[PDB]
RNA sequence: UUGAUAUAGACAGCAGGACGGUGGCCAUGGAAGUCGGAAUCCGCUAAGGAGUGUGUAACAACUCACCUGCCGAAUCAACUAG
RNA sequence: GUCUCCGUAGUGUAGGGUAUCACGUUCGCCUAACACGCGAAAGGUCCUCGGUUCGAAACCGGGCGGAAACA
């Protein structure tokens, strides 16, 4: 089983927490981690993002890797702190891209309209820019 | 919205039966929607999926395919559940990747099994908790080593039958493949001909 | 027989799973009908019996006795068929020609006695004739006359008697002290097994090192004294020999808890009946006498001077149900507190603790367990008639956020003015606090460092620590940030005392404050030193403090207090409901060692404690340890400004009990005009 | 009476599918769709609500409207007064 | 039940053109000091609400009250 599957995911980060963290109530899937298991995971994971900011943690017999999803809800939280057209645009890049799509043009509706409550490009509500989809509908193609 | 939904329906199949000009007919049985999202996304690149009631490509072939003769006989090949996956490229390819897509359909409550899976005897590798679903169903295993251990094969069901709550979550929790089904396929259509 | 297979299987898993004891230092520790360690009988009608009578009667019927018996008493439990008409057994569950037969237990065990039960439930004289010399056993007298249920009774009672059928079971199966000690002292004596008494104890020699135990203790005919019971594992014990007496708290480099007497007799307990007796030696139980006021709860008795203490006994549940104890009328309190110490000396359990405003607590494992505490103490322990209720739940209050104005205060002179702003605690300060790690001992510059690092505190400030709240050592600071000021040194001592008056006794229910600091702005004092008196300043300074802490959104905090809750899979949904209806959560589950224990705890408001446990065993089925601890103290959700809100009526009924004004002054009473 | 649905096959039963961000934000002792204060999207499709209800402390789990299979002719709703 | 009267500094009191006094508390004089005395300060949206007129604690309507008087 590749000498350890621990491969379950944990939704915490921002700070490190630790105490506040639910390591102790997470303890047995893997039962090595503890404390210092704890700490060694959020040290990479500190930042990236600043959110809930789950993560998915491949165990490393003592240590872990905790690679986080590219949430759209988490990364577009961990970029706001506003246009960020090219960053969303690349964000969307970075991820999957699988999202049931059809086209490019498809995840770019998904991911600039999954923030309808994070507002969109300056002073317009994520809506509009996603019926008119066509400034670099092609752009991630 | 739904009138004008039947329109679009209508328009969308006729111009994607226009534009393919063979077809594959596909069964479509109690499947889930994450497999047929998957081979849809597997089938996006070079294939289209697609399949709504059974009816409105009938009235749309039977209306509007008078221009396009030799489109008559799918009229008594579609009647139950079925599917139309509209492809491109060579059919056998087409053939054997379809039958290659294989899910685990898992043992959901209430569904026939005409295939015979049986327990072997091996260590279940499961906490000393759960006896109690194996001891009611009749199965005598004892803990080893801190694990669950079955002593001997037993059987457990037949073909098109019926089977039990317990042990549906039986064969879930061992995570052993039940009766598993994707995308059942009979009929295939090229340009006026009928195949198997 | 289905049945007993499956209740002594059972007893097999749920000894295998916990009394990891198997082979090695105990061996086979199993239950196991077949060697006759299991027994049937029925408690109400005097009789029970083992396969082995049964395989007595068997071989009479049909050294080497014990063989001839064991070989079929190993024969006749298990899958084992008998047939009847071959008069054999058989491994087979049919006969050869094909015709099943019942198992050798039921066909030899359960046929005769179901013969014997039906024919006189169904009153069948002459087939009870015939038994009974089938039986062969005597008719003694009374029974020839007699029928019905109770000649069922007496008959078979004569049949098989209970009393030698487990004489011999468990003489034959228990083990004496020489076998016990062996195995048993390791979790006994904490002294090493090279120690002189440690030798006795492994070998029960009983003419060397007295060990004793005293575990129990039942009270005397007279009403006030009682008898100290233990059983003697070395030694030999006599009338009025000297002895140390010892008990836990003792420590063998010290005469803590530590008497030397001797003993006043020696008594043997017998049922009702008590008997005294010359002598003990090792091995066995006794009770004795004049030993009452010299131990508490428990202790140990030992003639040897470097014996060390037994080890103290752990018990699954833990004090954890308290009622508070009052007299009826307020002169018993000294009889009312001789009653408690008889009842806290009497049951190895129980805690009587004083709590903070002074009334008595009666701490416990279950609501009937406190009840027959508090009947016993009501009937003889004080014989006092007795007040009961709750125990009654303490609150510190805190303050929001800064105090929005910079609070005012006037002597009564008005020679006087201060200027001064309250501020909460960012973190849990007073948790290290109440830890240590900051205290009034801890010397100015290495504290200030200390502050400054940890918790950005001010460095202008660092040496302008004043007060550290209840009697100099509470969760609550003073200091001064006033500047070049000049009689304030003479205030001082004057504003401290007001700073601790106003801490220890407070402004919404007169109660103490936690994690909240007061630094004082501004001064105009009168120059001259007697106008300025400590009742012209410390007034002064709780009306200043109490309008400081009503105008920064007062606050109330709760004890809420770790219950860490033993119990198995089976019901962890069951202690999730209840912590989840008594606003509770788990912080931390986890599964033992063993297997089917799970070791759980949960946060919980003391005052949803009431009544706890006695609902957790009602959704666990009487499978809950729930031990409790205090853990913390959590802001109160409500805002006990509005009076629809919980924390009004906290306070509402907090000031009722302490007899005050309900009404909470506004701030006019404390902050005055310039 | 008013309206609505229905060979582009209703109605009703029986059988399937009812998804990603997302365990959406803010509240947190725990709130993941379902204790609540707000916003209420899109991808996929036939379809799915950032949620119908049950439920879990939460999960989990079901259930629903959404669509589809068999089923092949009318059906359904709100009123009205004898 | 109907009717009559009355709702005011902490307490009680009188009273269209900005609530009097007594005590209650603070208070400052006097005294060696207390007591006593005296002085000032603070102190009631005048029961609430609607209207009326330049303006209402007052005048007129209600609602509460409390008190009698009849019944």
């Amino acid at each position: 089983p590749n000498e350890i599957k621990v491969v379950y995911l944990r939704c915490t980060g921002g700070e490190v927490g630790a105490t506040s963290a639910l390591a102790p109530k997470i303890g047995p899937l893997g039962l090595s981690p503890k404390k210092v298991g704890d700490d060694i995971a959020k040290a990479t994971g500190d930042w990236k993002g600043l959110r809930i900011t789950v993560k998915l943690t491949i165990q490393n017999r003592q240590a872990q890797i905790e690679v986080v999803p590219s949430a759209s809800a988490l990364i577009i939280k961990a970029l706001k702190e506003i246009t960020f057209d090219e960053i969303v645009n690349i964000a969307r890049q970075m991820r999957h891209r699988s999202l049931a799509r059809e086209l490019s043009g498809t995840i770019k509706e998904i991911l600039g309209t999954a923030q309808s409550v994070g507002c969109n490009v300056d002073g317009r509500h994520p809506h509009d820019i996603i019926d008119d989809i066509n400034s670099g509908a092609v752009e991630c193609p | 919205d739904r009138a004008t939904w039947k329109s679009n329906y209508f328009l969308k199949i006729i111009q994607l039966l226009d534009d393919y000009p063979k077809c594959f007919i596909v069964g479509a049985d109690n499947v889930g929607s994450k497999q047929m999202q998957q081979i849809r996304m597997s089938l996006r690149g070079k294939a289209v999926v697609l399949m709504g009631k059974n009816t409105m490509m009938r009235k749309a072939i039977r209306g509007h395919l008078e221009n396009n003769p030799a489109l008559e006989k799918l009229l008594p090949h579609i009647r139950g559940n079925v599917g139309f996956v509209f492809t491109k490229e060579d059919l056998t390819e087409i053939r054997d990747m379809l039958l290659a897509n294989k899910v685990p359909a898992a043992a959901r409550a209430g569904a026939i099994a005409p295939c015979e899976v049986t327990v072997p005897a091996q260590n279940t590798g499961l906490g000393p908790e759960k006896t109690s679903f194996f001891q009611a169903l009749g199965i005598t295993t004892k803990i080893s080593r801190g694990t669950i251990e079955i002593l001997s094969d037993v059987q457990l069901i037949k073909t098109g039958d019926k089977v039990g709550a317990s042990e549906a979550t039986l064969l879930n929790m061992l995570n052993i493949s039940p009766f598993s089904f994707g995308l059942v396929i009979q009929q295939v259509f090229d340009n006026g001909s009928i195949y198997n | 027989y289905q049945t007993f297979q499956r209740i002594v299987e059972n007893v097999n898993v749920i000894i295998s799973t916990y009394g990891e004891g198997e082979s090695g230092p105990m061996g086979n520790i199993m239950i196991d009908p077949v060697l006759g360690t299991v027994g049937f009988g029925s408690g109400l009608h005097g009789w029970a019996f083992t396969l082995k009578q049964f395989a007595e009667m068997y071989v009479a019927k049909f050294a080497e006795r014990a063989k001839k018996v064991e070989d079929m008493m190993k024969k006749l439990w298990g899958d084992r068929y008998f047939d009847p008409a071959n008069g054999k057994f058989s491994k087979s569950a049919t006969s050869p020609e094909g015709k099943k037969l019942p198992r050798t237990f039921c066909q030899l065990i359960l046929d005769p006695i179901f013969k014997v039960f039906d024919a006189i439930m169904n009153f069948k004289k002459e087939e009870t004739a015939k038994l009974i010399e089938k039986l062969d056993i005597k008719l003694d007298s009374e029974d020839k006359d007699k029928e019905g249920k109770p000649l069922l009774k007496a008959v078979m009672r004569r049949w098989l008697p209970a009393g030698d059928a487990l004489l011999q079971m468990i003489t034959i199966h228990l083990p004496s002290p020489v076998t016990a000690q062996k195995y048993r002292c390791e979790l006994l004596y904490e002294g090493p097994p090279d120690d002189e008494a440690a030798m006795g104890i492994k070998s029960c020699d009983p003419k060397g090192p007295l060990m004793m135990y005293i575990s129990k203790m039942v009270p005397t005919s007279d009403k006030g004294r009682f008898y100290a019971f233990g059983r003697v594992f070395s030694g030999l014990v006599s009338t009025g020999l000297k002895v140390r007496i010892m008990g836990p708290n003792y420590t063998p480099g010290k005469k803590e808890d530590l008497y030397l007497k001797p003993i006043q007799r020696t008594i043997l307990m017998m049922g009702r009946y008590v008997e005294p007796i010359e002598d003990v030696p090792c091995g066995n139980i006794v009770g004795l006498v004049g030993v009452d006021q010299f131990l508490v709860k428990t202790g140990t008795i030992t003639t040897f001077e470097h014996a060390h203490n037994m080890r103290v006994m752990k018990f699954s549940v833990s004090p954890v149900v308290r009622v508070a104890v009052e007299a009826k009328n307020p002169a018993d309190l000294p009889k009312l507190v001789e009653g408690l110490k008889r009842l806290a000396k009497s049951d190895p359990m129980v805690q009587c603790i004083i709590e903070e405003s002074g009334e008595h607590i009666i701490a416990g494992a279950g609501e009937l367990h406190l009840e027959i505490c508090l009947k016993d103490l009501e009937e003889d322990h004080a014989c006092i008639p007795i007040k009961k209720s709750d125990p009654v739940v303490s609150y510190r209050e805190t303050v929001s956020e800064e105090s929005n104005v910079l609070c005012l205060s006037k002597s009564p002179n008005k020679h006087n003015r201060l200027y001064m702003k309250a501020r909460p605690f960012p973190d849990g300060l007073a948790e290290d606090i109440d830890k240590g790690e900051v205290s009034a001992r801890q010397e100015l510059k290495q504290r200030a460092r200390y502050l400054a690092e940890k918790y950005e505190w001010d460095v202008a400030e660092a040496r302008k620590i004043w007060c550290f709240g209840p009697d100099g050592t509470g969760p609550n600071i003073l200091t001064d940030i006033t500047k070049g000021v000049q009689y304030l040194n003479e205030i001082k001592d004057s504003v401290v005392a007001g700073f601790q008056w106003a801490t220890k006794e407070g402004a919404l229910c007169e109660e103490n404050m936690r994690g909240v600091r007061f630094d004082v702005h501004d001064v105009t004092l009168h120059a001259d030193a007697i106008h300025r008196g400590g009742g012209q300043i410390i007034p002064t300074a709780r009306r200043c403090l109490y309008a400081s802490v009503l105008t920064a959104q007062p606050r109330l905090m709760e004890p809420i207090y770790l219950v860490e809750i033993q119990c198995p899979e089976q019901v962890v949904g069951g202690i999730y409901g209840v912590l989840n209806r008594k606003r509770g959560h788990v912080f931390e589950e986890s599964q033992v060692a063993g297997t089917p224990m799970f070791v759980v705890k949960a946060y919980l408001p003391v005052n949803e404690s009431f009544g706890f446990t006695a609902d957790l065993r009602s959704n666990t089925g009487g499978q809950a340890f729930p031990q409790c601890v205090f853990d913390h103290w959590q802001i109160l959700p409500g805002d006990p400004f509005d009076n629809s809100s919980r924390p009004s009526q906290v306070v509402a009924e907090t000031r009722k009990r302490k007899g005050l004004k309900e009404g909470i002054p506004a701030l006019d009473n404390f902050l005055d005009k310039l």
